[PDB]
């Protein structure tokens, strides 16, 4: 197949997630305009522009209806998909860095602290504020997201740490030194019952969420920032633009960022497809098992 | 003039003297008759000044020698006027000073050398050598943006040769796979080979349609654009092999283009001009002096596909029965006349060995007329069907045939056989199908009992040795159905040029089931290129026709090994990488 | 003492005659015991038998009431178990053998192609001869 890459942004794409039906992919980006694209054929429906700073994250709900962006502009934004009009505006005190929905839509995660946000749809309110904050404990949480039905939260951290959250007590459990660098993105599995964390420390991992034992490492010779689990197919994606394991990393004119095909359980790389023009910043997979996604420093999402 | 072989000078001549043909000759009363008709040759020479009448030693002359006020205006003189008022026997001719010993230039001294062999090596020779199947079908994607010639798709290869703008307009392959033809504004290109090299190119600006002679002497080109080089025409004929122009021909009404029908062997051809026949012999592009091939009052015609016999259908006159005609090709005499009454419509259906002809007679009681052409005196067996036949299909090369009749929800398939003892039989009825089309395998039995089925796969299959349904293809894409020339592939495909529910070509086995599909971007035309069987040895064909048992070697394991080796580890290096990939599926 | 003598005997006479009558009086009570016994034994057989006989008839009656084969064992009339098994046998074995036969003929075309492959080199000899003929 043909991958349609849309490069409608002049600054870095920041997070990708596919929706449940997957005809839409939701993306927020380092340029103040987030964007919503039809994933089926790559036509861009529109852009989400009510933010005034880099929007770090987006995730699309279980209904595939609305997309939201969170930003460093001191705001959190919920967006109308038909016209891109800001209908309400909420201020935030910090950048929201990673997003991932609870399975029921009644709860939402936010990465600040580790924030927990309730959505009480019965009350006609998308809350301006998070419903809970888990404050930091010796480090800083770069990325965080809510597992299935809000049961556990899996966070990857700037210090190479992993964190674990107890939904019934609302707090963080423990970390271990593993990696040497910042976590750039985090996206949940398709059923959200287990999760993988990612970091820019040149290691990628497949991890159990439930035990916190290091279960698996997925190898590329490049730091991977984002992966998503595809419905209809058992896959892992490994990602870099610049090789990321040398100083003075350099690119070719062609665009050396390549889509990499991996086994989710068994971990091996079996081939590559080039085409993206930056480090992978974001990844989403189609609900039909038909696509994978790369987020570039050029701002594009490519669905393949 | 008076001479039974009268002609003028054979070339243009000296510039200073005018030649007048049918001129104002010496002698009483004959002179003033062409006094003006030779003032045609001399009228655009200015005022005619002297037109001296030469006499051919006192016999009555047709020609005189002429001069003008300007000598060098003779080149102008013979174009601005012809046919000035005339009496007696002279009119309409002009020239310059009676030139002679004319000359012609033409290709000579044939040596084939270069350009003879790329086309031939690729197909029907390498094809026979090739051991895979699916007929090495070519490929067309995105309306000629990518044009591909391909090898057999059962094996690892698909694509044999692919080029951009190889075929700007549509596609065409020859009936034996030797050539592939392409259409373009500048003309036609013939393509052939494993690498699909250019075989022949015919430069013909704005050619709108083409055909190729069965024996490859002639290329037929049809255009709605008219050219004037040959007589007023909208159709060019080219020699296909050499690129040489053989003939040009007029078309009065371009309704359909099977205008030049060919003999079974391709040796002779027939062509209609309105209600008149013009016969061009296929071998020579020559007129047939056979009396029937200039016949008046025929109304429809076609050839035998295996016997070279001519057939004519003439609808019934007010008092005289309609009559079907069998004219042999050279003797031109009647072997069989079929007079029947109350005929409404007639369609001619031939069998592929040319042993039998079925006439579909409409009387409404449809009648089939089956002619035992091989048995002496051609006895005709009539099959009286009763219920509105909508299809007929012969068993290829056999004495069995298949028909479809009736209402679409209750359409009945009936398979028929003709026997050595004369008596016809219905072998089996297969009722209540949606079939309206038949694509039999070239090898016999495998008759595709299936309708158009466009976007609604209602296709079915009937084999004819046992009247058994082998397999069903549910392909919505299928709209056309054809079997490979080898008889080992039946392709069900869809055209994005035609419709938009599928856009692909599927390469399948002729057994009866679609295997897998290679999608085509706009699917202008997808066709199995022919691997047409030219010949066989009966003794080699007989009994086992293998080296040992089944097919060739008794083991037949030479190609069978690949399935188990490649699946576990395709090349060992590819394996360890990709072994994980679907180890993951089960485990995760 | 004649008057004195008569009185003493009278007490003895009165007591003895009464006591003998008392013995007779006791006997009548005893006779009643024999009288009571007769009715009971007849009734015992009768009471059990009367209830049982109607019950025996009624219990048989109840069963006979339902002795009708209400389930007539002809509800559908197919009575099929082995019917589904026998069809499965003819089709499955035949298809494999036929397909193998089909494959064999299909394979044979490649084998015919092998006979054709000798001809295929021959065809290039024809190709050579035609180019040579020139």
């Amino acid at each position: 197949m043909k991958p349609i890459l849309l490069q409608g942004h002049e600054r870095s794409i920041t997070q990708i997630k596919y929706n449940r039906e997957g005809d839409l992919l939701f993306t927020v980006a380092k340029d103040p305009i987030v964007n919503v694209w039809y994933s089926v054929n790559g036509e861009r429906l529109g852009t989400y522009m009510g933010h005034t700073g880099a929007v770090w994250c987006v995730d699309a709900d279980w209904d595939t209806k609305h997309v939201l962006t969170g930003s460093a502009d001191n705001s959190c934004r919920l967006w109308d998909c038909e016209t891109g009009k800001q209908l309400a505006l909420l201020k935030t005190n910090s950048a929201v860095r990673t997003c991932g929905f609870d399975f029921g839509g009644n709860i939402i995660m936010f990465s600040t602290f580790v924030s927990f946000f309730d959505l009480r749809d019965p009350s006609q309110i998308d809350n301006n504020e998070p419903y809970m904050k888990i404050p930091c404990n010796d480090s800083k949480i770069t990325s965080a997201v809510w597992g299935p039905l809000g049961e556990c939260i899996i966070a990857g951290h700037e210090s190479g740490e992993l964190n674990q959250y107890s939904a019934k007590s609302g707090e963080v459990l423990v970390n271990v030194k593993e990696h040497s660098r910042q976590i750039n993105d985090i996206q949940l599995s398709r059923d959200m019952t287990m999760f993988v964390t990612a970091s820019k420390d040149n290691t990628a991992k497949l991890f159990d969420s439930t035990t916190l034992e290091h279960q698996k490492t997925f190898r590329t010779e490049r730091p991977v920032n984002s992966a998503a689990l595809s419905p209809n197919y058992d896959h892992v994606v490994l990602g870099g633009g610049q090789e990321a394991m040398d100083v003075t990393t350099t690119s070719t004119r062609i665009g050396k960022f390549e889509a990499r095909f991996f086994h989710l359980a068994f971990e091996e790389e079996f081939g590559r497809v080039k085409g993206h023009f930056g480090p992978i910043n974001s990844v989403a997979f189609h609900p039909d098992g038909k696509s994978y996604s790369s987020g570039g420093e050029d701002g594009y999402v490519r669905i393949h | 003039g008076d001479v039974l072989k009268d002609r003028p000078q054979e070339a243009d001549g000296i510039d200073s003297v005018i030649v007048v043909d049918n001129v104002p000759q010496v002698g009483p009363d004959r002179l003033e008759k062409l006094k003006n008709v030779i003032h045609k040759i001399f009228s655009k020479f200015g005022k005619i000044t002297n037109d001296f009448y030469p006499e051919e030693d006192g016999k009555t002359k047709g020609y005189i020698f002429l001069e003008y006020a300007s000598p060098a205006h003779a080149v102008d003189a013979v174009k601005n006027a012809d046919g000035y008022k005339l009496d007696k026997q002279h009119t309409f001719r002009v020239n310059l000073f009676t030139d002679f010993d004319k000359y012609m230039t033409i290709s000579d001294e044939w040596d084939i050398p270069e350009k003879q062999p790329f086309k031939d090596l690729g197909n029907l020779r390498y094809w026979l050598e090739e051991a895979e199947c699916r007929d090495q079908y070519s490929v067309i994607f995105e309306s000629g943006d990518r044009t591909s010639i391909f090898w057999n798709d059962v094996k690892d290869p698909v694509s044999i040769e692919e080029r951009a703008r190889w075929t700007e307009t549509y596609v065409r392959w020859s009936p034996k796979g030797t050539y592939l033809a392409t259409f373009h504004q500048r003309g036609i290109a013939l393509w052939g080979g494993e690498k699909f090299k250019q075989i022949q190119r015919f430069s013909h600006q704005g050619v709108q349609l083409i055909d190729f002679s069965p024996c490859e002497r002639y290329l037929v080109t049809f255009s709605p654009l008219m050219d004037t080089q040959d007589d007023p025409q909208a159709i060019i004929i080219w020699d296909i092999l050499t690129g040489h122009k053989k003939r040009g021909f007029h078309c009065e009404s371009s309704a359909h283009w099977p205008i030049f029908k060919w003999s079974h062997d391709g040796k002779f051809f027939a062509r209609m001009t309105l209600d008149t026949l013009s016969i061009y012999e296929t071998p020579s592009m020559g007129l047939l002096d056979k009396k029937s091939l200039k016949i008046s009052g025929i109304k429809d015609f076609s050839w035998s596909p295996g016997g070279n016999i001519i057939a004519f259908w003439v609808p019934e006159d007010k008092d005289i029965p309609a009559r079907v005609t069998l004219m042999q090709l050279p003797t031109r005499q009647e072997i069989r006349v079929r007079n029947l009454f109350n005929v409404v419509d007639c369609k001619l259906h031939w069998q592929k060995n040319g042993d039998y002809l079925c006439v579909k007679v409409d009387r409404v009681v449809t009648n089939f007329e089956i002619f035992r052409m091989r048995e002496k005196q051609v006895p005709v067996d009539v099959v009286e069907m009763k219920e509105t036949i909508i299809a007929f299909a012969w068993e290829p090369n056999g004495s069995k045939f298949a028909v479809l009749h009736g209402e679409a929800p209750r359409i009945s398939v009936s398979f028929y056989h003709v026997k050595n003892n004369g008596k016809i039989e219905l072998i089996k009825m297969f009722d209540k199908q949606q079939a309206n089309t038949i694509f039999w395998s070239p090898q016999g039995q495998f008759v595709v009992l299936a309708g158009l089925r466009s976007m609604n796969g209602a296709l079915a299959f009937v084999d004819t040795s046992d009247c058994t349904v082998m397999n069903i293809a549910e392909h919505y894409m299928a709209s056309d159905v054809e079997w490979d020339p080898t008889g080992r592939y039946v392709v069900t495909s869809v055209s994005w040029w035609s419709h938009k529910v599928d856009n692909a070509y599927w390469l399948w086995t002729f057994q009866g089931r679609l295997l897998q599909k290679n999608n085509k971007d706009r699917f202008c035309q997808l066709l199995w290129r022919p691997r047409p069987p030219t010949l066989l040895s009966q003794e080699q064909i007989k009994q086992i026709k293998k080296d040992l048992k089944k097919y060739s070697k008794i083991f037949e394991q030479k190609d069978r090994l690949s399935q188990s080796k490649a699946s576990k580890e395709l090349v060992e290096r590819r394996r360890t990488m990709m072994e994980d990939f679907r180890k993951y599926r089960k485990m995760a | 003492q004649t008057i004195e003598e008569r009185k003493e005997r009278l007490e003895s006479l009165n007591i003895q005659r009464e006591k003998e009558e008392l013995e007779q009086r006791e006997a009548e009570l005893q006779k009643v015991r024999k009288a009571e016994e007769e009715r009971l034994r007849q009734e015992a057989k009768e009471r059990e038998k009367e209830r049982i006989l109607q019950e025996h008839e009624q219990i048989k009656k109840k069963t006979v009431r339902e002795r009708l084969e209400q389930i007539k064992k002809t509800e559908l009339g197919a009575k099929a178990f082995k019917d589904i098994d026998i069809e499965d046998l003819e089709e499955l074995d035949p298809d494999f053998i036929m397909a193998k036969q089909v494959e064999q003929l299909e394979k044979e075309k490649k084998e015919l192609q092998e006979r054709l492959k000798n001809q295929e080199k021959k065809i290039d000899y024809f190709e050579r001869a035609k180019r040579l003929e020139e």
